[PDB]
């Protein structure tokens, strides 16, 4: 071949210094800016909470603010539903869970599959107007057809109307299970009371579409099932006793304030 | 044993990646002329996957995942660059051996032997893979199942358009864009396993 | 013994009686040039030419060697050429009875005759066009051989004559010609016939075998698929019964023997039966008389398979042993599709007409229908008894697929085979033309 | 710090293993020893090259290649060779020029052929009598409008060994032609001066080859009569670019070297009894004249035979006292003219229109067996299409019907 | 006006070669033949959609409510005008008059728009309009539900005949079946009207599930008519009392026509009996298995067969010539995979309560292959000279 | 110069003409905000590796030319999405799922494979640029249908009102499966070669 680039000398020397060549630059890329992608995470998880707590806030000093202005995040102990003291402004939840001091769900109460681990402290963001609480966000997860799913809801103080729901992280097909995202379909989660006289889990997801004024059903996903089947099981685990059960309980009864 | 043929049913059949994530569609489509050439081309693509997805299972396990080396170190960053560097060393070789020993087939892909590295499905189920935490023989055993799968629905494709010999199709769509209409038509037929959960 | 299971027997009414008397003096006869697969003739006569019987015609450039002759002694009156000066028809007008003679043995001696000069007696006198070849139905090269040669002593196409008939007339001649054939053969013969007795021959390298069912049951092609199965490297000699007495009563006097017995048979004959005539005789003074009065249609041979015989045409064929006659279907009835069809024959059970066993039809040439797709509802597999898939070898050659028709089994098929298939279409579609394109591809391309 | 180390090691460590692995993967797939190709079932002048590259290029460094002009391959099927071993199978593009028959008898296109293994070749032996190229140019007058002959002298009066009908290869070095250096007689100049085309121009970048065929009969030893006609663009598209091997050839002057390589080509007679009709048009005047001066002449022949030339006008023919001194002494050959339409200055007498025409209406219309007979041909194209579907039309077989088909 | 007389005339023409006596059959009547096979089915079909129509209202509404919800709808007021009643006591006529003026603008529209395209395609490309046509559009208007907006029928109509059969050169020439394409393509276009709980009947403001349905809640115990209270048996499900598509309740009456086109050799047998052997064995596997937690593995073959719209499917949209395969043994495995394909669906998705056009589209693309495998043995078997 | 950067707009489009960019085309076309987004991506990458594996063609052994190519087009997709994640998060937000699918686009590597090994630098850069041209043609036809008739809006912009926000429009379901795009540009191609005959497939 010509120039004598058949010779394993020359292709050893191309290969090598075109290795070196591209991996000190994607190091370099992946490493320099690290910090910068990770703040612009938490600053559209802020955003996201705002959004679903109900105030309009655009840019990052505007969004710092208001969020420390309005939101006061706090710990709880998901078995007992009491208030836990900390930081409750850098903890991860993600990370806590991964860790092996947390719990491990036998299969019994592992509505939403593909979560292994629970961890014992969840956080919660309350909303403030004045100086006591106006709302309060519960962050929920469970898998999905694709992938993990992560989303906020935003009851109001009495245990049932929600009032507000995001998904602020998730990986399913655009046009099918991304239209959990759509503003439309997040409309129709206002109101709804989330519990039955019983006190069990009552949200239904309705193959099909709800009838008009259900008060427990939200649409499902039209071409999304088992994604609308995730939407189910999340809920229904996170609002049992595995989940935010005790503590929502608790704030029911008044305890909340 | 339950466990290892649920999983390779729901690779053929219920997560087919040509009719099923549409992934692979170039030389799906342009290779499907004649049912012997999708034949082969469906076997070599057998065995890049099912020799790719736990080579690469390894080196993500061994040095890609988080703390694999040392802790604190995340090299992560390179996984595709490094997925991608052993489908293209295995095509590489997979030109050499076709060349010797299977002319014919040689000459039927053409332009398109060595862009078998850059069929969509490969990296797909590479990806997949790694997203689903897969063991050594689930890698194995899911590889084997969407290669299989794949070579299923070219091997299908193919016989459809040479039953298609008697048709009278229009001279603007004759070829390419009957075949794109023919694929459609084949998705709607697969879209019988959407909400079976294996 | 072989039975087959799937064919038809077409119910058309007008059976001949199976009694042979004298026919119509026949004045002109005549050699059908397009009769012949593959020939480019070189002329070797002209109009006003003197012949004698068996003085050649003309002669073949595509097969060098093979000669064309004269049925009987006359004078050359026409020689028609139609589209591109494609020859139609060379017409002798019979007159005096000279002839040409050749070498004549004693009935002993047939069976071990030197194979050359068994082949040079047969080309000088033209009875080697009594030959053909499967694949591709040609007269065969004569400087080739053949390990399988297949005599056909049993007709099973409608109307046909009755093969036992005609040969215990000509036992003697008929054991000639089957003693010449085995010299003549590299490998066997095969005799095929019916169940009932026939003169047999006493070399061991003949052999008679029975077929049983209905058509195509005598046919030659299904004859070589069940006993020696063919293909570009095994090829096979066919022969009729009336040939094969001709080969014994040349090799036997010296002389041509060009007489032959056809069934005169058909819905418009008045008198059904079979006539004694002469090769390529004259079908409009063969049939005169002896028809209904209206608008008809003469064919060369089966309705199944033959030649309308309209012109210069007409002129009895080479290969053909039977003419056939019925009316001219023209008439355009209100939803006669529609019809219960009490007096309607079909391989499908949509009619009345199967309802009552036993009916014979006044059949007529209408096309029961206009030209359509190809819907497979299954009729084609109903009719063929051979080892293959009708149906996707019949699209395969509507389609033009030369390759994948031969990988499906085209080369063991004459259009003779599909007339069937032909028959019982529903889009009307006409397969003996696609066979024989098919045909012509193979071997122009290879 | 300690992350980008790490990635970069690690990355060209892996990059390193998987080329090793493909440099022993090819140690064993690739052989790497010679060939020895046999261009013949001699054991004598074998070739031994290394593996790879197409067949072609092996016998070029040879020096002894079959005749091929364009190079390439899918394209004008002009190169063949026979191959018993090695080989491999028929590439599918070699299969549009051969026919399955062919391919069976191991015919193979020299272009797609692969050089993999050790394999022999059935050449003829027609391709090893080429020649040396050194000639002289003798005249390079004109005949007609857009016609001139050429006229080439062996070396020491060799005898080339060329058959009737044949052809030459010619080469041309890279060179700047116009159109004013072409010299013309004042007979033909009308033409040119109507269109003022002296301006055309063109260039060669590097050298080219071109095929013509030779005007003379064997027995015309030490000298290659040639026809060539100037490629001119088309009069309804003047900006067209002209031909660059005819304007050179006509560049050419008497005294000037030039350069042919040695006798190639086919379309010659065949040894039967039956009548020949030879019948072309402008530029194919120089395989008719060989064929015919070579039976009359060399032959002997007393076969029929005629000849039938298309013209546009009494101007562009030539050979006149030729072809008319063979038709006087000889009984057996009878040619005629037809002018397509004759000019005022011809005062022309006799067949008109186009020569099929006249043909059909005067010859074989009236014919006894007009398929017995052979038609050698050569013509512009649609004259060839023009006669061939006359002659298809009266039934004559395409084994009987023989042509060259380079459209003047 | 020649489009009449070229459908109700015999062209006239004799034959030019080859066979001269030609079979009496012909596309024609083949495909006429097919398309008076479903009147039963379709006269039943009007007559229980109107019965339960009537059932329904008179269950929800009574006295001046269903004397404003009667005003307010043509079809109600329509029926009473031509001399019927609403009222619960209903006669057959009130009831079939009722179903017709469901069935009938259905029709008319889908033969409207699809023999539009197809006159449309013929013309331009130069043929002579064919019949099959007539079948597709019978079928495709049977298997709708009966409340289904016309504008989405001519949708429907216009990509089945075109996308699935024109662009492949019309009759003859396609892959796939054109009236389940079309289905297939309003069943994923517009799911809301072609499936639920409030499409099945047309009753204003009724809403209730159907058989396939329930059956996946409870077992053979939740199977109960609302309308009336009673309990769906096994013969009212066999005859056709039962809510669904227009033409595919009454499995009698499908049955029926059915054995015409069998006899008649029209249909295949090998195909039907390969669906029946094929649902037969999965739907055994599955009692035998048995589950816990869903009622569906416990359902029989013989209830399997009265329910939704296998019935319909088998008999005539199963048994199309041109999606099926070409060779007798090809036919059983097609036949086989679609009835597996059925159960299938019908058992182990959730999604969809039924499966039949899809599991014949499903089927459809690997008939060939069937073909494929079969004749390639008999290419080996010829290379081998047959022994 | 214009016309080689024009050419594969119709002339040889890389979709319609070659196959080479399917699985994108059929994946990213529900949202014309998308598909801009990929065809700015994929015009960039095309772009930038067929310069930089035209500068080095003389000395890429034939045994490692994949590889080599491969190492290429990876790095500059892998340094292009940390760039969008770091400074354009809101846009890397939407081309996140779809970051892998374009290593594998066939677009890169063929035209890498078919242009730049043979070609000089500044020529395979307007190649890419053009073949970028070409897949955004096709991809932006394709996801104007679909986004209008699947949702009734452009670029999110609401045209036709929906019924379930008081409007007149039901939407169409299938627009937002993938056989609609196998429909859609099968029909693009049919116009496509109805103009410009020239593209017709031979036989039949
Ligand atoms: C074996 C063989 C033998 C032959 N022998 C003879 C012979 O003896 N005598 C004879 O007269 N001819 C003969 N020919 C035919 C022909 O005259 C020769 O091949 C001649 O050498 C070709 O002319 P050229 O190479 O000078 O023109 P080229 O430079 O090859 O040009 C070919 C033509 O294309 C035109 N052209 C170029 N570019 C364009 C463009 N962009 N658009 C449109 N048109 C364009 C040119 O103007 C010219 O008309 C023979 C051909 C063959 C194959
Ligand atoms: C031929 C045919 C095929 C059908 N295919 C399906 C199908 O694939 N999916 C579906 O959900 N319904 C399908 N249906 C509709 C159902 O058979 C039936 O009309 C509907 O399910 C009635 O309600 P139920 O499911 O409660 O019984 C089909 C109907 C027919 C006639
Ligand atoms: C027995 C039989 C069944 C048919 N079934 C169907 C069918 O289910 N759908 C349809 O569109 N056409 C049907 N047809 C008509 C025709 O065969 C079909 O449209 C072809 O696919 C057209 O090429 C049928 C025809 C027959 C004879
Ligand atoms: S295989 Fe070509 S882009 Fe997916
Ligand atoms: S055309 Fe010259 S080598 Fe093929
Ligand atoms: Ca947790």
């Amino acid at each position: 071949m010509a120039s004598n680039n058949d010779s394993i000398k020359k292709t050893l020397f191309v290969v090598i210094a075109l290795s070196l060549v591209c991996s000190i630059i994607v190091s370099a890329a992946a490493v320099g800016l690290r910090d910068k992608q990770k703040e612009n995470a938490a600053l559209d998880k802020q955003s996201k909470i705002l959004q679903v707590a109900g105030i309009e806030a655009k840019g990052s000093k505007q969004i710092v603010e208001l969020f420390n202005k309005s939101i006061e995040p706090r710990l709880v102990d998901f078995n007992t539903g009491d208030f836990v003291e900390g930081d409750a402004a850098n903890y991860d939840q993600r990370k806590a869970a991964k860790e092996a001091s947390e719990s491990i769900k036998l299969t019994a109460e592992q509505d939403k599959a593909k979560i292994q681990r629970r961890a014992n402290v969840g956080v919660v963001y309350l909303v403030k107007d004045g100086d006591k609480t106006s709302k309060v966000i519960l962050p929920v997860h469970g898998n999905g057809l694709w992938s993990m799913m992560y989303a906020f809801v935003a009851v109001e103080t009495d245990g049932n109307t929600v009032s507000g729901l995001t998904y602020y992280e998730q990986g399913e097909t655009p046009g099918l299970g991304g239209e959990v995202e759509n503003p439309a379909w997040r409309a129709q989660w206002v109101g709804k009371k989330l519990f039955d006289e019983n006190h069990k889990p009552a949200i239904k997801i309705v193959k099909g579409g709800a009838p008009q004024g259900s008060e427990h059903g939200v649409d499902g996903l039209s071409g999304a099932y088992l994604t609308s089947n995730g939407v189910q099981n999340t809920f229904d685990f996170w609002l049992g006793d595995m989940g935010f059960g005790p503590f929502l309980t608790k704030v029911r009864d008044g305890g909340l304030n | 044993m339950e466990h290892y043929i649920s999983l390779l049913v729901k690779s053929i059949f219920i997560e087919n990646m040509a009719l099923s994530f549409f992934l692979g569609m170039c030389t799906f489509l342009a290779v499907s002329k004649k049912v012997k050439t999708s034949f082969g081309l469906g076997i070599a693509v057998i065995v890049v996957l099912t020799i790719s997805v736990p080579v690469n299972n390894l080196v993500y396990n061994l040095v890609l995942k988080p703390d694999a080396l040392v802790e604190g170190v995340d090299l992560s960053f390179l996984n595709f660059i490094t997925f991608i560097g052993v489908i293209a060393a295995l095509v590489q070789i997979l030109e050499m051996i076709l060349d010797r020993f299977f002319p014919p087939l040689y000459n039927a892909l053409g332009i398109f032997l060595p862009l078998i590295t850059v069929n969509c499905a490969i990296f797909g189920g590479v990806s997949f893979m790694v997203q689903r935490d897969y063991s050594f023989a689930e890698s194995v055993v899911y590889g084997f199942g969407s290669g299989v799968g794949w070579m299923l629905a070219i091997v299908a494709l193919a016989g459809i358009r040479e039953k298609m010999k008697y048709s009278d199709v229009p001279p603007g769509l004759r070829g390419l864009g009957i075949t794109f209409i023919t694929a459609g038509l084949m998705a709607l037929g697969f879209m019988s396993f959407s909400g079976v959960q294996l | 013994m072989i039975t087959i299971k799937k064919g038809l027997d077409l119910p058309i009414a007008g059976t001949p009686s199976q009694v042979i008397s004298d026919g119509k003096a026949i004045k002109k006869v005549a050699l059908l040039g397009e009769e012949y697969v593959g020939m480019r003739p070189t002329m070797h006569v002209r109009v006003g030419d003197e012949v004698k019987k068996a003085q050649i015609l003309f002669e073949d450039k595509k097969n060098p060697g093979v000669k064309f002759t004269s049925p009987v002694s006359g004078k050359v009156v026409e020689i028609n050429r139609g589209a591109k000066r494609v020859l139609q028809s060379v017409v002798i007008e019979v007159a005096g009875d000279d002839q040409v003679t050749f070498d004549k043995f004693e009935a002993n001696q047939l069976a071990s005759l030197n194979r050359d000069a068994i082949k040079t007696q047969l080309v000088e006198s033209g009875l080697w066009t009594a030959f053909r070849t499967r694949p591709f139905s040609k007269v065969p090269a004569i400087d080739s051989t053949s390990e399988a040669i297949f005599v056909t002593a049993m007709d099973t196409n409608p109307l046909a004559a009755e093969p036992t008939v005609v040969i215990n007339e000509q036992s003697e001649a008929f054991v000639a010609g089957l003693d010449v054939l085995s010299a003549l053969t590299t490998g066997k013969v095969y005799v095929c016939k019916k169940g009932t007795s026939l003169p047999r021959s006493q070399q061991p390298n003949v052999e008679e075998h029975v077929f049983d069912g209905p058509h195509p049951a005598g046919l030659a092609g299904t004859h070589m698929h069940f006993l020696y199965p063919v293909s570009a490297d095994h090829v096979a000699w066919s022969i009729n019964y009336q040939d094969v007495i001709a080969v014994g009563q040349l090799f036997l006097t010296g002389e041509l023997y060009t007489q032959r017995v056809v069934s005169l048979a058909g819905p418009v004959v008045n008198k059904p039966r079979l006539v004694r005539t002469v090769m390529g005789a004259s079908l409009e003074q063969l049939v005169d008389s002896e028809i209904m009065p209206g608008e008809v249609r003469i064919i060369s041979g089966s309705v199944l398979s033959g030649t309308k015989a309209t012109g210069p045409h007409a002129y009895l064929g080479r290969y053909h042993l039977q003419v056939s006659v019925l009316r001219e279907g023209r008439d355009k009835e209100l939803f006669g599709w529609a019809m219960p069809g009490k007096n309607k024959f079909s391989v499908t059970r949509s009619f009345l007409g199967h309802l009552f066993k036993g009916q014979v039809y006044n059949m007529t040439t209408t096309t029961n229908g206009s030209d359509r797709s190809m819907v497979p509802i299954g009729n084609y597999e109903k009719v063929m008894p051979l080892d293959m898939e009708p149906t996707l070898l019949l699209r395969d050659l509507c389609a033009g697929d030369s390759d994948s028709a031969v990988r499906l089994g085209a080369l063991e098929l004459d259009e003779e085979d599909l007339a069937l298939c032909t028959f019982v279409c529903p889009g009307k579609y006409e397969y003996g033309q696609l066979l024989r394109e098919c045909l012509d591809k193979i071997e122009k391309e290879g | 710090m300690s992350t980008i180390i790490f990635g970069v090691v690690m990355f060209t460590l892996i990059i390193l293993a998987l080329v090793l692995v493909i440099l022993f993967a090819k140690s064993k797939l690739v052989p790497t020893g010679d060939i020895t190709i046999s261009i013949n079932g001699d054991p004598e002048k074998a070739i031994v090259t290394q593996p790879g590259g197409k067949l072609l290029t092996a016998l070029a460094g040879a020096g002894v290649f079959v005749s091929s002009a364009c190079g390439g391959g899918g394209s004008c099927g002009q190169c063949r060779v026979k191959i018993k071993s090695g080989g491999g199978d028929i590439l599918p593009t070699e299969l549009d020029h051969i026919s399955k028959g062919e391919a069976r008898e191991g015919e193979r296109l020299a272009c797609q052929v692969a050089v993999k293994a050790d394999m022999d070749l059935e050449l003829p032996e027609e391709i090893f009598g080429v020649k040396k190229w050194e000639c002289t140019v003798i005249s390079n007058d004109n005949k007609a409008t857009f016609i001139k002959e050429l006229k080439l002298a062996i070396p020491d009066g060799e005898s080339v060994p060329f058959r009737a009908g044949g052809y030459i290869q010619i080469e041309a070095p890279a060179h700047h032609v116009k159109y004013a250096d072409f010299d013309v007689p004042e007979k033909y100049r009308g033409d040119w001066d109507k269109f003022n085309l002296f301006r055309y121009e063109s260039k060669v970048d590097e050298p080219i080859i071109r095929a013509y065929s030779m005007a003379n009969y064997p027995e015309e030893f030490g000298i290659i009569m040639l026809n060539v006609r100037i490629a001119t663009p088309p009069p309804n598209n003047p900006n067209v670019p002209p031909g660059q091997m005819s304007s050179y050839i006509w560049s050419l002057k008497a005294g000037d070297k030039c350069t042919i390589s040695g006798p190639f080509g086919e379309f010659f007679a065949k040894d039967t009894d039956a009548e020949m009709v030879f019948i072309g048009g402008g530029a194919g005047m120089a395989p008719m004249r060989s064929h015919i001066f070579d039976q009359l002449k060399r032959l002997k022949s007393k076969r029929k035979m005629s000849y039938w030339y298309g013209a546009r006008s009494k101007r562009e023919m030539f050979y006149v006292e030729d072809f008319d001194g063979l038709a006087a002494e000889n009984d057996n050959f009878v040619w005629h003219c037809a002018l397509s339409d004759p000019q005022p200055e011809d005062n022309w007498t006799g067949y008109t229109g186009f020569i099929h025409n006249v043909l059909y209406e005067n010859y074989l219309k009236d014919h006894e067996a007009p398929e017995d007979c052979e038609y050698y041909m050569c013509g512009p194209p649609m004259m060839n299409a023009a006669v061939i579907n006359m002659l298809k039309n009266l039934g004559v077989e395409e084994e009987n019907i023989l042509l060259d088909d380079f459209g003047g | 006006y020649e489009a009449a007389a070229t459908l109700f005339y015999t062209p006239g023409l004799v034959t030019k070669r080859s066979s001269h006596v030609r079979d009496s059959v012909d596309l024609k009547r083949i495909m006429i033949m097919v398309w008076l096979a479903v009147f039963p089915a379709m006269f039943w079909g009007m007559y229980n959609a109107g019965g339960q129509a009537i059932a329904a209202l008179n269950h929800l509404y009574s006295g001046d409510q269903l004397a404003a919800i009667v005003a307010g709808n043509w079809h109600y007021w329509l029926t009473e005008m031509l001399g019927g009643t609403m009222s619960s006591d209903a006669g057959w006529g009130s009831k079939m008059l009722l179903g017709a003026t469901y069935f009938l603008p259905i029709y008319a529209t889908v033969f409207i728009v699809g023999g539009f395209w197809e006159v449309l395609f013929c013309m331009v490309r130069k043929h002579e309009v064919n019949e099959g046509f007539f079948v597709t559009s019978i079928l495709f208007a049977l298997i709708v539900p009966p409340t289904l907006p016309l504008w989405q029928a001519a949708l429907g109509i216009t990509f089945g005949v075109v996308v699935a059969k024109e662009v492949f050169g019309g009759t003859g020439r396609n892959f796939l079946n054109p009236a389940l394409a079309g289905r297939a393509f309003l069943f994923f276009a517009y799911p809301a009207q072609i499936s639920g709980d409030l499409v099945w009947t047309a009753a204003d403001g009724y809403s209730g599930a159907t058989a396939l349905s329930q059956w996946a809640q409870g077992g053979a115990g939740a199977l109960i008519n609302n309308a009336t209270g009673q309990t769906i048996t096994w013969m009212d499900a066999f005859i056709g009392n039962i809510p669904g598509s227009i033409g595919e309740v009454s499995t009698l009456a499908l049955m029926i026509g059915a054995a015409f086109i069998v006899y008649m050799g029209i249909a295949s047998w090998r195909i039907i009996g390969g669906v029946m052997i094929g649902m037969i064995l999965l739907s055994t596997l599955f009692n035998v298995i048995g589950s816990d937690t869903n009622a569906m593995f416990n359902m029989p073959w013989h209830w399997h067969l009265v329910l939704g719209g296998f019935a319909f499917g088998m008999f005539f949209m199963a048994t199309d010539p041109v999606s099926a395969s070409f060779t007798n043994s090809g036919k059983w495995a097609y036949g086989i995979l679609i009835g597996v394909m059925c159960v299938l669906i019908r058992v182990v998705n959730p999604a969809y309560p039924e499966g039949m056009m899809l599991a014949i589209l499903f089927a459809n693309l690997f008939a060939p292959l069937f073909d494929h495998v079969v004749v390639e043995r008999n290419i080996k078997r010829r290379l081998a000279r047959y022994g | 110069l214009k016309k080689s950067v024009l050419a594969p707009v119709l002339d040889n489009n890389p979709i319609a003409l070659q196959v080479l960019g399917v699985c994108s085309a059929l994946a990213v076309t529900t949202k014309l905000e998308t598909a801009f987004v990929m065809t700015l991506a994929v015009m960039f990458v095309t772009a930038l590796s067929n310069f930089f594996v035209s500068l080095i063609r003389n000395h890429i052994p034939n045994s490692v030319r994949i590889i080599v190519q491969m190492a290429i087009i990876a790095s500059l997709v892998i340094v292009v999405d940390q760039i969008l994640k770091a400074y354009l998060y809101d846009i890397s937000k939407q081309l996140s799922v779809f970051v892998g699918l374009i290593i594998t686009n066939c677009i890169v590597m063929g035209r890498a494979e078919a242009f730049a090994m043979k070609s000089e630098p500044i020529p395979s850069f307007i190649d890419g640029i053009g073949n970028g041209l070409g897949y955004g043609f096709v991809l932006m036809t394709v996801g104007f249908f679909r986004e209008l008739l699947g949702s009734g809006k452009l670029f999110g912009l609401e045209v036709l009102p929906l019924i379930s926000n008081g409007g007149w429009y039901q939407p169409n379901g299938l627009m937002l499966l993938a056989p609609s795009a196998f429909f859609l540009i099968g029909f693009m191609i049919w116009a496509i070669r109805t103009f410009k005959p020239e593209q017709v497939e031979a036989k039949e």
